[PDB]
């Protein structure tokens, strides 16, 4: 059941700067052509989030535990969907519980348990021959599970392998928060193309999913998925068998956003009250057309 | 505009009782705890 | 001129008995929690049965009760001395608390 | 915390009447007014939406999981046209909108 694979040399990080990208609806409430004003947990609008070049390829692989606080903003792209789920947890062993999430191509599965994830966890999969179809039996993540005390399945919902390539990069964008007791994550899919591949449009994030499960976080890696070969005793080879990958991480801070929902009850436009003295007259004003003149935005006074 | 406005958003507000909505306060306290949280809700609006 | 009432239609009720009579009792340093939705309650059961000394509803009546719906209810149990009972409110200051 | 319900009471669910003043309950929010088909839809499961102010505007009907909006019914103020008592008694009534 164990396996484990480690690279010698390790990728460097970098940082890349964050657009508009990770705005979602901060209430179940449903509004339309209207401004509203409201505080929560938001990605700053201009935010150098962390861009990890996860797989490359001669060929290095990347499996970092990333700190979690107060939320966070996910989001990747790319035509092999190497990504295939997300765990989280205090210390990700059995000493404590811990949250699992996996995605296949035809449902998704969530659970809380006090999992032995392993230090490079992965899902495998390998083309079987002898049922001429690929198959999925290697769940290299863990080593052990105890007292499954929740649990639950839902659709998959952006698992949509599409079969293009070229101008067709898709992007999937999720947000995990973590408020009294509940695990809410909110999510967006679409596809766009631009020189990098993060665009500076401007979308909402709908909300996916709601678990009322109590547990405390701070820390979360990812799941990627291994196709392996039949790498024969000739070849002498075995290791990493998965094409590149890359995603953007980000973390949540407490900020008071100003969205404008549309006709249609959607939000195509918003502006955070602490990016900019601009953006604080938006704020204050509650609107975005700030007539030329001068306004008593807030007031600050020399803290001790 | 503005005035009017700001008058209506203040029945958003609840002035320190358990909840902004009168209907709130009523289905969930009964009448001689309700008292108090209506008059805290009528002393604000009132103001307001 | 008519009322009109509307609720989900959950043909299923998960009375609080199972956790009321849990023949084992959590420490209070323990205190168990249950959790507990998508289901009716009829809380009148709870307070029409001559079987509680304390029963004290905080924010809400409990009379009413029975008209109200919630997201979500935790059912916290432990066990302490009686004297010690009216340390579980809201703004107490105590050991227990 | 205005979110979708799912412990409710042993209340049985009316039929849902529209285009008449009715005092509604919905899964807990009780108001009154005038309920129709609303013109837009919220989100695959988005169940209620807001005015500039907290009273609703739409809502989902947890049953159908229909949308609809609600308006309050007639209302207005009421004078009267009077000529003077010293010189008449009759009286005309005028509702203002
Ligand atoms: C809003 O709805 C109208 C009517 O169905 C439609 O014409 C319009 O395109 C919608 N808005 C957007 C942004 O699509
Ligand atoms: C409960 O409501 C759903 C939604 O309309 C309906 O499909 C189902 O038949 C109802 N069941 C009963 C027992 O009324």
């Amino acid at each position: 059941q164990c396996v484990n694979l480690t690279t010698r040399t390790q990728l460097p990080p970098a940082y890349t700067n964050s657009f508009t990208r990770g705005v979602y609806y901060p209430d179940k409430v449903f509004r339309s052509s209207v401004l509203h004003s409201t505080q929560d947990l938001f990605l700053p609008f201009f935010s150098n989030v962390t861009w990890f070049h996860a797989i490359h390829v001669t060929k290095r692989f990347d499996n970092p535990v990333l700190p979690f606080n107060d939320g966070v903003y996910f989001a990747s792209t790319e035509k092999s969907n190497i990504i295939r789920g997300w765990i989280f947890g205090t210390t990700l062993d059995s000493k404590t519980q811990s949250l699992l999430i996996v995605n296949n191509a035809t449902n998704v599965v969530i659970k809380v348990c006090e999992f032995q994830f392993c230090n490079d966890p992965f899902l495998g999969v390998y083309y079987h021959k002898n049922n001429k179809s690929w198959m999925e039996s290697e769940f290299r993540v863990y080593s052990s599970a105890n007292n499954c005390t929740f649990e639950y399945v839902s659709q998959p919902f952006l698992m949509d392998l599409e079969g293009k390539q070229g101008n067709f990069k898709n992007l999937r964008e999720f947000v995990f928060k973590n408020i009294d007791g509940y695990f809410k994550i909110y999510s967006k899919h679409t596809p766009i193309n631009l020189v990098r591949d993060l665009p500076q449009g401007f979308s909402a994030l709908e909300p996916l999913v709601d678990l009322p499960i109590g547990i405390n976080i701070t820390r979360f890696q990812t799941l990627l998925a291994l196709h392996r070969s039949y790498l024969t005793p000739g070849d002498s080879s075995s290791g990493w068998t998965a094409g590149a990958a890359a995603y953007y991480v980000g973390y949540l801070q407490p900020r008071t956003f100003l969205l404008k929902y549309n006709e249609n009850g959607t939000i195509t436009d918003a502006v955070d009250c602490a990016l900019d003295p601009l953006s604080e007259t938006k704020c204050t004003l509650k609107s975005f057309t700030v007539e030329k003149g001068i306004y008593q935005t807030s007031n600050f006074r020399v803290q001790p | 505009a503005q005035a009017l406005n700001t008058l209506v958003k203040q029945l958003s507000s609840n002035f320190g009782a358990i909840s902004s909505v009168l209907n709130d306060i009523l289905s969930r306290l009964d009448p001689p705890e309700a008292e108090v949280q209506i008059d805290r809700l009528i002393t604000g609006r009132l103001q307001s | 001129t008519e009322s009109i009432v509307r609720f989900p239609n959950i043909t299923n009720l998960c009375p609080f008995g199972e956790v009321f009579n849990a023949t084992r009792f959590a420490s209070v340093y323990a205190w168990n929690r249950k959790r507990i939705s998508n289901c009716v309650a009829d809380y009148s059961v709870l307070y029409n049965s001559a079987s509680f000394s304390t029963f004290k509803c905080y924010g809400v009546s409990p009379t009413k009760l029975n008209d109200l719906c919630f997201t979500n209810v935790y059912a916290d149990s432990f066990v302490i001395r009686g004297d010690e009972v009216r340390q579980i409110a809201p703004g107490q200051t105590g050991k227990i608390a | 915390l205005h979110a979708p319900a799912t412990v409710c009471g042993p209340k049985k669910s009316t039929n849902l009447v529209k285009n008449k003043c009715v005092n509604f309950n919905f899964n807990g929010l009780t108001g009154t007014g005038v309920l129709t088909e609303s013109n837009k839809k919220f989100l695959p499961f988005q169940q209620f939406g807001r005015d500039i102010a907290d009273t609703t505007d739409a809502v989902r009907d947890p049953q159908t999981l229909e949308i609809l909006d609600i308006t309050p019914c007639s209302f207005g103020g009421v004078s009267v046209i009077t000529p003077g008592t010293n010189t008449s008694n009759q009286v005309a009534v005028l509702y203002q909108d």
